[PDB]
This record gives C-alpha cells, sequence and structure tokens, in this order.
C-alpha cells in the first residue's frame, strides 16, 4: 500500500499498453522476400566475462566493510587493506601476463633480406 | 580549353571566400589531428612500404603516404602549374596517419594555389583560337559566313 | 490511498514526458553543434516531435523472422523497459521524497543496473544468425566489463557516508560535494556512465520496427537519465543548491503550504539543473568524437582504468585513516 | 581585343592565410596539477571535517 | 630490373581489337619508373583463343 | 661531372637523410608534465571547446520553398521552345540539337507548312534520358531552345515526363519574362 | 590480391587433348558434387536431378569440338561458372537463366510448320 | 585448418553501391575480396560511338566528387 | 578593426589591357 509497488506493477502496464497500441493497431502483411555451421571466437573474448565475475564477486565483498568502517576502527582497516592487497597480486597476474588481448596475426614480416 | 568566359564579379569573390576558408580548416583540423581517439583509430593501421606501394600501382596520397616523392604537378608539369609556386606534402610511415596529414596540408597548397591565381590573372582568349576545333561565338556566327559553316560542321 | 496514488501518476507523467522531451533536445542541440537549426516541423518551434515519432512507429509494421523465437524478441524489450523504468524510485526530488523511502537504496539502484544486461544478450538470441550473436557478445562484454567500475565508484563513495541510504548521502554532503574533493572520480564516472549506456563515444556494435523499436528506445534514454541520477546524487549534490535560510527568514514567518511548495521548488530545480547539465554533456560529447574498437575498449577499462582504480581503493580509507575519521552509521 | 571581362586589382589582392594557425593555449601542465591537487585537498580538508562534526553528533544523539 | 629502365609502377594494361589482323587484339601494358620520372609503353599480339602470359 | 647511367641530376636531395627518432630520455617534457597531459586528457579537452564555441554562432540553413538558394542565369533545369516577338515559333528544324545531344534525347520530324516555311511538325526531347549538358542550348542558331531555371516540376508518371512540342512551347510561354533576364546577362558570354 | 578465392584455379593451358580430358571430367565430377549445394543455396523449386541433367546437357553441347585452343577457353569458361556458382556470388535470378525452359509454359501457339509461323510472321 | 567465416560488407560505411566479402577468423581479416561491378555501366562502349564533344560528360560522370579534373585529363 | 568599416573590394582599379599579345 506504499506508492513503492504501484511503481512495480505500473511500468508493465505501461508496456502491455503500449506493444497492445501497435500490434492491435499497425499492418501485419508479410512474405518470403520480407522476412529473414558455427564461428571461433578469439580466447579474450571468453576471457573478459569468465574473469570478470572475481572482481565482481570482489566488489560486493567490499560492501559489507564499508558500512561497518566505524565500528572496526584501525583493525578492519588492516585486514581490508590485506584483501585488497592479495587480490591486487593476482590482478598484476593478469596484466603481466597479457590475458585479455586479442593480438593481430601478421606483422610486416620482420625477417631481413639475405642473400646466397 | 574553356567552355566559356568568367562571369563578372567572381575574382573578387573567391578572394572573400579564401579568407575566411584559412581558418575554417584550422578549425577542422583541431578536434581530429590530436584527437588521441582519431590518433589510435588510425596509426598503425594501413601501412604499406613504399617498394609494394610501387607494385601494387599505387599513387597520389596513397605513394605519398609511404616516403615516396613524386607529384605529377611537380614531376611533369602542365597546364600552368610551371607558373603558380607550392610545396607538396609527403609522409614518412605508410600508415592512415600520414594519408591524413597530408590531405590536410594539400588543403593549405590548393589555397595558396587560389591566391596566387587570382592575383596574377591575366586577359586574353579564354578558348583556342581557332574555329576549326570549338566554335565560334554567337556574336560572329550569325554575321560571318565562314563561322556559320563551322558552327553547323563542329555540332553535326 | 488517493494520496499516493496520486503522487505516483505525477511522478510518472514528469518522467515520462522528460524522457520523450530529451530525445527532442539531443536533436536540436547536434543540430546547433554542426550548425544547423534542429527540427521546427512539428510543433510552433519544433516540440512534439517525440510524439509525431512515437505516433507514427506505434503504426509501424512488426516483422518477426525465420530464425527468430518470437516470445523472446518482443518481452526482452519489455525486461529492458521495466528494469530502465524501476530504478526512478529511489532518486530523491528533495529530502525523503522518494516514491519509497527505503534504507538499501544504492543496493536497489545497483541491483536493478545489473538487470538491465539481459537485454542486450537475451536479444542477441533473437534472430539467430552468426553475426547476430557475436555483436550482441561484444555489447554484452563491454556492458558488464563498465558496469564493474560503475559498481567500484559507487563503493568509494559509500566509503565517506556508510550508509546505503540515498537522502542520507544527500544529506552528508551538504558540508561539501563529492565531485570537489574527488574530482579525478567525476571524470571516470562521467566516461563509465558513458560506457555504460553504450553512446557513440563508446560504441561499437551499432557501428525490428515498432514496439520492440520505441521500447529499447525509451529504455536508452531513460538509461541516459538514470545513471545521469546517479551521478546527480553521489558525485554532484543531490538537490543542494545554497543555504537559503537567510533568503527565507527575510521571505516567510510561519511554516504554510507555500513555503513548503517554494522549497521544493527550489531543492528539485538545482537536482533538475544538474541532471540538464549532466545529459547536455552526454549529447556535447556524442557530437565531438569518433569510436572505438573493441580492444582499445578493452584495454581500457581492464587495463588502464582498473589498476587506477586499485589505487582509489588504497589511497581513500588510507586518508580516512590517517586523520581519525570514520563515518558513523 | 579584351572589353568586360573579370579582370584582377591593379596592385592585386593582399595575401590570405594558408598557414597552420594552432596556437599553443593554456597554462603548464604542472599549473593544471598543482590546481588539481590544491582544489582536491581543499575538498578532503572540508570533507574530513564534516566526517569528524557528524561523528560528534553521533555521540550526542 | 635494369639500372637504367627500374620501370616499377604498372600504371595500366588492357587491350584494343583490330578486327581486320588475324592477330585480333592488341595488349598494351603502360609503365611508370618514378625513379626517372619516365614512361614507356609494351605492345603484344594475342588471338581470341591463343593466350598472352600474365605479368602477375 | 658525368653521371653513371641509371643517374640523373635528380640526386637525393641535401636533407633526405631522417633523424634519428628521439628516445624517452632525450625529450624536453617532463614525465609529469607528459603524464598530466595523458591523465587530465588536455587535448580532448581542446577538440570539446571547439564545438562549444560553435554551439554559440549563426547556422546555415535556408527554408527551402521560402527562401531559394543561388542562381547564376547559366543554370539548367527544364526545357523550352521560346518564340519571337509577334509570336513565331522560331525553331526552323535543322536538327542541330538532335546532332549534338549526347544522350540522344531529342527526336524531331520536320516537313515544309503550308507557307513554304521550314518549320517542325513534331518536336520531342525524352526527360529521362536527358543530361543536362545545355549543348542544345549551345547548338541553336536561332536560339530557339533555352535551358529554364526551373528544377522544381517533378513529376509522378514516366509519360508526364516525356515533353512533346506542345509542353515545350507552353514553357517557353511560361517562362518567356525569365527566360529575357537569363539571356540578357548571358548572350555577350555565350 | 595474393591470396586468391577457395575455389581457384592459375589458369593453365594443355598442349595435350588428353590431359584437357582429364581436366573436364574432374570438372563434370566438381559440378554434380556440388549439384545438392546449389538446390540447398539458391532456393529452386524442382529437384537436384533436373541440376544434374543440365550439368550433363551443358556439357554435351560442346562434345564434338575438335580444335584444342577452343576447348581450353571452353574449359576456362566452364570452370570460372563453376566458382562462381559454388561461392554463392551469382543468385537466383541470375542461377534460373539456366532454366528458361522449364519455370512455366509461355503460352498457346507454338509455331511449327511454315504456315503458323507465317500468321505471326515469325513474331 | 583454421575456418574461415564469410561475410559481406554488402551494399546496403561501404559508401554505396561496393560489396566486400571477408573472411574471418574471430577479429582477424585472413582473407579480403572486394567485389566490383555493381555501378559498371559500360561507359567505355559508350565513347567510341560519341563524338569527343559529346564524349566529355562521360568524364565527370565517374568520379562524381572531382569533375573538373575528370574533365581536364580528357581535354588535355 | 570592424566589420562595418572593412574596405570593398569591387570599387577597385582593375586590371585593364588594350590589347593582348599571345605568340604563335
Ligand atoms: C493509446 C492511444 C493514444 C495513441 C495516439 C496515437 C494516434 C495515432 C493515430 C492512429 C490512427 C489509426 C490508423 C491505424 C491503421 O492503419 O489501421 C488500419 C485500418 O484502417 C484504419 O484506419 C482503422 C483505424 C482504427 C482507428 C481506431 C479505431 C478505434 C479503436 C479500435 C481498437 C490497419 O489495418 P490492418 O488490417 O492492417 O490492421 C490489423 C491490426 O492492426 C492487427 O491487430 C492485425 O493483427 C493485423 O492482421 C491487421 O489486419
Ligand atoms: C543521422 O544521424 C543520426 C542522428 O542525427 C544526428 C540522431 O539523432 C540519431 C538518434 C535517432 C533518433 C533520436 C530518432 C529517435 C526515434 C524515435 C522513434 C523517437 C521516438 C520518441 C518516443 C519513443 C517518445 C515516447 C514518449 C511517450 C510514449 C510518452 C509516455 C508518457 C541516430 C541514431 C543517427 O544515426
Ligand atoms: C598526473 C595527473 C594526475 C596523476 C594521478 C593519476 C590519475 C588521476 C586522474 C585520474 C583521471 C583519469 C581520467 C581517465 C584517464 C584516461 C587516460 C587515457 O588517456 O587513456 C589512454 C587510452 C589509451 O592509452 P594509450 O594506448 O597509451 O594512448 C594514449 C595516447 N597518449 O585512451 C583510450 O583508450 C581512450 C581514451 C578515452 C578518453 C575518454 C573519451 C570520451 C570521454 C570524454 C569525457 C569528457 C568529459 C568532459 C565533460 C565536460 C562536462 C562539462
Ligand atoms: C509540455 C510543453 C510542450 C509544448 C508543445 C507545443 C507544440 C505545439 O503546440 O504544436 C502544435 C501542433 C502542431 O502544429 P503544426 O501545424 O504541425 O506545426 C507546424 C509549424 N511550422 C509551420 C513551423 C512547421 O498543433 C496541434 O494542434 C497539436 C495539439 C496537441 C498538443 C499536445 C501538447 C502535448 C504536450
Ligand atoms: C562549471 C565547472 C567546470 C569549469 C571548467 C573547468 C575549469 C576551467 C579549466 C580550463 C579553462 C582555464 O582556466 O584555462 C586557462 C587558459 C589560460 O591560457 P593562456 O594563458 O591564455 O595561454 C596563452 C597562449 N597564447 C600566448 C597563445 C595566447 O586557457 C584560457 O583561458 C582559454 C579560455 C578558457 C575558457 C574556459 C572554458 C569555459 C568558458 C566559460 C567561462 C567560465
Ligand atoms: C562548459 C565549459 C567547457 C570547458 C571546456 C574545456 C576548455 C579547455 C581549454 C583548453 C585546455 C588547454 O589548452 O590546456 C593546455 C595544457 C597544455 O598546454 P601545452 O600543450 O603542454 O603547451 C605548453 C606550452 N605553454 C603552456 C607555454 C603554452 O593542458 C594541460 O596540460 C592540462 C589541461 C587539462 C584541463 C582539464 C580541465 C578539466 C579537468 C577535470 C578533472
Ligand atoms: C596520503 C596523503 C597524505 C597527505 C597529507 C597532507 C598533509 C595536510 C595536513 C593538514 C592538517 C589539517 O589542517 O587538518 C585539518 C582538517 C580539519 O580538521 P578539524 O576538524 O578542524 O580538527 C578538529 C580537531 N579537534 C577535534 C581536536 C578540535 O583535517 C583534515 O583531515 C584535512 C587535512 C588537510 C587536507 C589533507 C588532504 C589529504 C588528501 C589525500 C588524497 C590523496
Ligand atoms: S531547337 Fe534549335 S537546334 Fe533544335 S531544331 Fe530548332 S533551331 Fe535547330
Ligand atoms: S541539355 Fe543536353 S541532353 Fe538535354 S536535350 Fe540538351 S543537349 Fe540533349
Amino acid at each position: 500500500m506504499n506508492t513503492f509497488i504501484i511503481f512495480i506493477i505500473l511500468i508493465p502496464i505501461v508496456g502491455f499498453a503500449l506493444l497492445a497500441v501497435n500490434i492491435l493497431l499497425a499492418v501485419y502483411k508479410p512474405y518470403n522476400e520480407k522476412l529473414g555451421t558455427r564461428l571461433a571466437f578469439n580466447a579474450a573474448f571468453i576471457l573478459v566475462a569468465i574473469l570478470f565475475l572475481p572482481f565482481d564477486l570482489e566488489i560486493s565483498t567490499l560492501l559489507p566493510y564499508v558500512m561497518s568502517i566505524y565500528l572496526v576502527s584501525n583493525y578492519g582497516f588492516t585486514i581490508v587493506l590485506l584483501f585488497l592487497l592479495i587480490l591486487i597480486i593476482g590482478f598484476v597476474y593478469e596484466i603481466n601476463t597479457n590475458a585479455l588481448k586479442i593480438n593481430k596475426h601478421n606483422k610486416p614480416n620482420t625477417d631481413s633480406l639475405i642473400y646466397k | 580549353g574553356v567552355s566559356q568566359d568568367l562571369p563578372a564579379g567572381l575574382l573578387d569573390d573567391i578572394y572573400m571566400w579564401a579568407t575566411q576558408f584559412g581558418d575554417r580548416l584550422d578549425e577542422i583540423e583541431e578536434l581530429l589531428t590530436d584527437n588521441r581517439i582519431w590518433k589510435l583509430r588510425t596509426v598503425n593501421i594501413g601501412t604499406v612500404t613504399a617498394q609494394d606501394a610501387l607494385n601494387l600501382g599505387l599513387s597520389g596520397p596513397m605513394l605519398r603516404g609511404s616516403g615516396i616523392p613524386f607529384d605529377i604537378r611537380k614531376n611533369a608539369p602542365y597546364d600552368a602549374y610551371d607558373k603558380v609556386d607550392f610545396d607538396v606534402p609527403v609522409g614518412m610511415n605508410g600508415d592512415c596517419y600520414d594519408r591524413y596529414l597530408i590531405r590536410m596540408a594539400e588543403f593549405r597548397q590548393s589555397l595558396r594555389i587560389i591566391e596566387q591565381c587570382c592575383n596574377d590573372m591575366p586577359a586574353g582568349a579564354v578558348k583556342v583560337e581557332d574555329f576549326k576545333i570549338n566554335s565560334p561565338p554567337r556574336n560572329l556566327m550569325k554575321e560571318d559566313m565562314e563561322a556559320l559553316i563551322h558552327h553547323f560542321l563542329l555540332y553535326t | 490511498m488517493i494520496i499516493n496514488i496520486v503522487e505516483i501518476l505525477i511522478f510518472l507523467v514528469c518522467v515520462l514526458f522528460s524522457v520523450a522531451y530529451l530525445t527532442v533536445a539531443e536533436r536540436k542541440t547536434l543540430a546547433y553543434m554542426q550548425r544547423r537549426l534542429g527540427p521546427n516541423f512539428v510543433g510552433y518551434y519544433g516540440l512534439l516531435q517525440a510524439f509525431a515519432d512515437a505516433v507514427k512507429l506505434l503504426l509501424k509494421e512488426i516483422v518477426l523472422p525465420k530464425e527468430s523465437n518470437y516470445i523472446i524478441l518482443v518481452i526482452s524489450p519489455l525486461i529492458t523497459l521495466i528494469t530502465a523504468l524501476i530504478g526512478w524510485v529511489v532518486i530523491p526530488l528533495g529530502p525523503g521524497i522518494t516514491l519509497g523511502e527505503l534504507n538499501l537504496g544504492i543496493l536497489f539502484s545497483l541491483a536493478i543496473g545489473s538487470l538491465g544486461v539481459f537485454g542486450s544478450l537475451l536479444s542477441g538470441w533473437s534472430s539467430n544468425s552468426k553475426y547476430s550473436l557475436l555483436g550482441s557478445i561484444r555489447s554484452t562484454a563491454q556492458l558488464i566489463s563498465y558496469e564493474l567500475i560503475l559498481t567500484s565508484i559507487f563503493i568509494i563513495i559509500i566509503m565517506f557516508v556508510s550508509s546505503l541510504n540515498i537522502t542520507t548521502i544527500i544529506e552528508t554532503q551538504r558540508v561539501v560535494w563529492y565531485c570537489i574533493p574527488l574530482l579525478p572520480l567525476l571524470l571516470i564516472f562521467f566516461i563509465a556512465s558513458v560506457a555504460e549506456t553504450a553512446r557513440p563515444p563508446f560504441d561499437l556494435t551499432e557501428s525490428y520496427s515498432g514496439s520492440p523499436f520505441v521500447f529499447f528506445f525509451l529504455a536508452e534514454y531513460s538509461n541516459i537519465i538514470l545513471i545521469s541520477a546517479f551521478n546527480g546524487y553521489l558525485l554532484l549534490g543531490g538537490y543542494l543548491s545554497f543555504n537559503y535560510s537567510y533568503l527565507f527568514n527575510i521571505l516567510f514567518n510561519d511554516y504554510s503550504y507555500v513555503s513548503f511548495l517554494f522549497e521544493g521548488l527550489i531543492n528539485s530545480s538545482a537536482y533538475a539543473i544538474k541532471l540538464v547539465f549532466l545529459m547536455f554533456s552526454f549529447i556535447w560529447v556524442r557530437a565531438a568524437f569518433p569510436r572505438f574498437t573493441y580492444d582499445n575498449l578493452i584495454n581500457f577499462c581492464w587495463i588502464i582504468l582498473l589498476p587506477l582504480l586499485f589505487g582509489i581503493f588504497l589511497i581513500i580509507p588510507s586518508t580516512l585513516y590517517i586523520f581519525d575519521s570514520f563515518p558513523t552509521l | 581585343p579584351s572589353v568586360g571581362q573579370d579582370l584582377p586589382p591593379v596592385g592585386g589582392y593582399e595575401p590570405v592565410q594558408w598557414r597552420r594557425n594552432l596556437p599553443a593555449r593554456g597554462f603548464r601542465p604542472l599549473v593544471y596539477l598543482a590546481a588539481l591537487c590544491g582544489i582536491c585537498g581543499y575538498g578532503f580538508y572540508r570533507a574530513l571535517g564534516g566526517i569528524q562534526e557528524r561523528r560528534e553528533l553521533k555521540r550526542e544523539k | 630490373d635494369n639500372t637504367s629502365t627500374q620501370y616499377k609502377s604498372i600504371i595500366d594494361i588492357t587491350a584494343v581489337d583490330y578486327p581486320s589482323r588475324e592477330n585480333r587484339f592488341e595488349v598494351v601494358y603502360n609503365f611508370l619508373s618514378v625513379r626517372h620520372n619516365s614512361r614507356i609503353r609494351l605492345k603484344t599480339y594475342a588471338t581470341e583463343v591463343t593466350p598472352v602470359p600474365s605479368i602477375t | 661531372n658525368i653521371y653513371a647511367g641509371g643517374s640523373a641530376a635528380a640526386a637525393p636531395p641535401a636533407g633526405f637523410r631522417i633523424h634519428r627518432p628521439a628516445t624517452w630520455e632525450e625529450s624536453e617534457e617532463g614525465a609529469l608534465s607528459k603524464a598530466t597531459k595523458y591523465f587530465l586528457l588536455a587535448e580532448m579537452f581542446r577538440g570539446l571547446y571547439v564545438v562549444l564555441e560553435q554551439f554559440f554562432r549563426a547556422p546555415y540553413t535556408i527554408y527551402y520553398p521560402f527562401e531559394k538558394g543561388p542562381v547564376s542565369p547559366r543554370f539548367r533545369g527544364e526545357h523550352a521552345l521560346r518564340r519571337y516577338p509577334s509570336g513565331e515559333e522560331r525553331c526552323i528544324a535543322c536538327k542541330l540539337c538532335e546532332a549534338i545531344c549526347p544522350a540522344l534525347a531529342i527526336t524531331i520530324d520536320a516537313e515544309e507548312r503550308i507557307d513554304g516555311s521550314r518549320r517542325t511538325t513534331k518536336y520531342d526531347i525524352d526527360m529521362t534520358k536527358c543530361i543536362y549538358c545545355g549543348y542544345c542550348q549551345e547548338s541553336c542558331p536561332v536560339d530557339a531552345i533555352v535551358e529554364t531555371p526551373n528544377v522544381e516540376y517533378a513529376t509522378e508518371t514516366r509519360e508526364e515526363l516525356l515533353y512533346n512540342k506542345e509542353k515545350l512551347l507552353a514553357n517557353g510561354d511560361k517562362w518567356e519574362l525569365e527566360l529575357q533576364y537569363a539571356l540578357d546577362a548571358d548572350a555577350p558570354y555565350r | 590480391a595474393i591470396i586468391a578465392t577457395a575455389f581457384a584455379e592459375t589458369v593453365k593451358f594443355s598442349g595435350s587433348k588428353q590431359e584437357l580430358q582429364k581436366r573436364t571430367l574432374a570438372l563434370y565430377r566438381q559440378f554434380l558434387r556440388g549439384a545438392p549445394t546449389f538446390a540447398d543455396l539458391y532456393e529452386v523449386q524442382f529437384s537436384i536431378p533436373t541440376i544434374r541433367t543440365k550439368i550433363r546437357q551443358e556439357f554435351e553441347r560442346h562434345r564434338f569440338v575438335d580444335d584444342l585452343s577452343i576447348q581450353n577457353v571452353l574449359y576456362a569458361k566452364g570452370h570460372m561458372e563453376y566458382q562462381e556458382c559454388i561461392n554463392a556470388w551469382k543468385q537466383q535470378a541470375q542461377f534460373l537463366k539456366y532454366f528458361p525452359e522449364e519455370d512455366d509454359i509461355q503460352g498457346r501457339h507454338q509455331p511449327s510448320n511454315f504456315v503458323d509461323k507465317f500468321l505471326k510472321n515469325r513474331a | 585448418r583454421i575456418r574461415a567465416f564469410t561475410i559481406n560488407f554488402g551494399p546496403q560505411a561501404a559508401h554505396g553501391v561496393l560489396r566486400l566479402i571477408l573472411e574471418l577468423s574471430g577479429e582477424e581479416i585472413i582473407r579480403s575480396d572486394p567485389h566490383v561491378g555493381l555501378l559498371h555501366r559500360g561507359t567505355e562502349k559508350l565513347i567510341e560511338y560519341k563524338t569527343y564533344m559529346q564524349a566529355l560528360p562521360y568524364f565527370d560522370r565517374l568520379d562524381y566528387v572531382s569533375m573538373m579534373t575528370n574533365e581536364q585529363v580528357f581535354s588535355l | 578593426p570592424s566589420w562595418e568599416n572593412i574596405k570593398d573590394i569591387r570599387l577597385d582599379p582593375k586590371v585593364h589591357v588594350d590589347e593582348v599579345y599571345e605568340p604563335i
């Protein structure tokens, strides 16, 4: 009965109304010419969304700390410092390995012109 | 030659245009030349070496993008490009960025041609002299028998 | 019960009008930046053109291809419409003026903003073509990659307040705004906000008809004004302009409905002027810049911005530590 | 003969601008960095002062 | 390849038919030496059925 | 001297040798100065401020059916067969406009009429295969067909767009006051 | 263009009649292997043995050609045709150039005799 | 066998009437193939049946953003 | 120093020849 839930139920009423208005209102009239295996992908594509999740789980692990920041003063501060640095080391692993690059397969072919 | 003579007051008008086009171009130059997004998008893109720019038969801004000093209006000149003084931009790395920079400079050089050609314009005929390859003027072919014959034959 | 439904349809009529006129505003200022007129053909000075376009596109033929889930393809518009619009509750137009005053408002605003990825990715599975998939892959990869640093900037700001309530942050910002100390964070948050909508500074995948188009269209600009609202409350002052106590002690003598009317006018005028300058800056950065390759974008987020953000994670609790300044609940 | 044509001036036109007019504008970068650090440090002054006041207010309540 | 010639750049190659000849087409080749600033042309012939060898 | 063979006076110019690119240590900018421009986006902001300046200036747009753009009298649009003073058709059927037309748009049949005067029985232009070179107007000794500066005659059928003798005589009727203005400024230059 | 297309062949001219017969039979095998992907690719009305009888018929047009150079030019044109058909470059409207006979009956009154050729003066 | 995925930059950033078959391995272009001829009209056959003055507009038809240069090369 | 007070160039003494000399 608050003004919070009329919103939750009323935004769909907005949408249901408008796509009704078009489906009820516009021409359908389709045909064949109007209508209409698998590819390979590089490793960094799947890598960005797989390694996305362990950083996201860290960001919501900071979320209990920054609400409790006064109560654990000088002590939970250092525990969080150690937590953050332990994960910064895995991040410097990740950017030292050049993991998230897609790198181009053709060079200028650097190898020189020798003879005989 | 040329189809017909200039209209009566156009030479005074191309000057008035050029005076402001000089700054209308620097303005376009500023949000691209040292834009870091425009830079990163074209720095090592489209690199052509100077030896295979010849083998592919490339010319103009793509051959001068690669370091080779060659353009026809300086090397094998024609149509009063001898009489007009200008310089030529030539890139060094074969990329899209130097092919961009030499166009942004050929703008400037063309404007230099325009003001030198408005200053140094002579009088005289604008078509070739004889009426056996292009037409007599309509003042003449309506009273001259020879010129009516030539006008009738150059068009049929 | 008359009171809250009249309040909510007042809020709905305001925000769903203002997302329509944002479209008319972007065309006109994109035109004047490009030294031409905007639309003046359809209103007295060009207005209700978004109405003209919506009137016509609700008359447009809907094509459901051979390739497609039909149900998935037309309710991905609605799930992106609904969660692009649900996040409009928690923003305050004044102290305690929201459609729901809940003590965890940033957690809600942060949970709804993660629900908005699906209607990209899911609608790639609509019209299953091999190029209709990996473009959606690049889209959703950029989307999640920049809502990471969005969430990060949020949690950096909550280190100063230690409360997930939103009007508590704005009342906390009365002593100083949060952009004035943390101005690099305003720059970082602006560019992450531009990425999170996939605006055409940071667009790659652009580079239907009818209802699945107008729902995506409305969701795009509702996301524009919603992340602008997020910037307005946690980084600029939310509804805060100046003190205005001396002006009131000149004008008024006691609490009346005209005094509360005047105070609400001042508060939401400050909030709206922040939001309007912010939307102008969105269109202004759209006008001036080319776009990104996917590799420039992923290199930008994961290799440049995120290590700097780790440095910010270390530096800001440490200065809250050096001077014994921890925020209390 | 030549009568009635478009001709240039007796002394010509005066020269137009064909050089790049891109003058280096702005302060030195260390001026902008010093101003940035000054603005940010003053904001941290006010923010940390306000947090300490809010803590004393919490003690009162 | 000769240092005197150095006709590096291919410019334009094409054919012209003269139907009154036994070998109907003649195939012309245009070359530019950007070093010595000089052009040259090379003309061979071809019937409709018989080939020319390719300089690709 | 005497040159080699494979050798003209086109030697390399004085200074065609590059200078070696500078390392990071032989640079006048400090690392702090250089990276302040890096992290504070300096020339991005410069190019931002350019278009911000352009927000505050006058647009170029003219309002088309209320305001037309440039006209020179030389300009070419639709066709017109003019008439003499005291009304005579001017087209003496000399076939020159047909002989010169680069896209073969003109077709004419010509017969001697009752007066013994030489006129066209049939004059015709296909405006779908016309290219507006103006050669038909340049060629005519009598100056019988001209180009009026009308471009606003866009049609809906192809049959409407095939102009016989009668449509072109009606055009040369209608636009004659205007073609006076065009040929008062063009006729010396022709 | 140093890399070439997938179903490319460096054009090469045979001094022997029999090695060109080898290449011709290999080409016929390539065509008839590719008849089902032609039927799927161009969305045709009919079924695959009509593509196969057209390939055989287009080869029995050119069986008694003697001169080796004319058979070389014929083989090169045929391989270019195969490369266009297999790579899905030709569209259905030009794939069905090969079947003018099959799409429809063009109407009545097919002139066979001298007189029904004469009544419409060959139209 | 790195199998390549094929698309076109079809006619409908292609500047109009170009077709460009690209063969990709993920992000990379391992093979390109421009198809050309969707604008080809046989102007070069048509010039042979016009006089030189009638053949003059065939030249500013082609490369239609730089007209006077196209006129100039034929006139020279 | 103004765009009001800028000189016109249409009012100018222009080049004028009696007769052009071009050798053949
Ligand atoms: C010494 C300074 C202080 C020291 C402390 C350390 C940092 C504190 C300050 C932090 C603030 C950071 C702001 C964001 C940093 C951006 C850094 C950057 O330039 O990215 C570089 C990146 C590519 O890097 P790279 O390949 O090396 O090439 C660079 C060319 N030199 O380039 C890219 O990938 C793309 C660059 C994108 C830039 C954003 C483009 C669109 C957004 C424009 C927003 C403009 C906002 C203006 C709004 C005005 C509102 C009134
Ligand atoms: C709303 C809050 C955001 C405010 C924007 C951010 C703060 C401003 C920092 C950059 C500007 C600055 O102060 O730069 C100061 C520098 C000074 O350079 P100089 O000494 O003249 O160079 C001399 C070089 N010569 C010798 C070649 C000439 O450039 C300028 O004056 C240029 C004008 C800047 C206008 C400011 C833009 C906003 C316009 C509205 C006026 C307020
Ligand atoms: C890691 C970076 C270290 C930087 C060190 C800088 C030294 C400055 C010392 C000035 C001391 C002072 O003036 O502080 C005074 C202020 C306000 O205090 P108050 O409420 O009035 O005191 C009340 C005392 N009672 C309760 C006993 C009455 O307090 C501060 O917190 C602000 C410090 C100045 C800005 C520091 C900026 C740090 C930004 C770091 C982001 C990287
Ligand atoms: S319009 Fe002119 S060129 Fe054409 S037939 Fe008449 S007089 Fe001759
Ligand atoms: S304008 Fe050119 S194409 Fe048209 S009718 Fe005249 S000569 Fe022919």
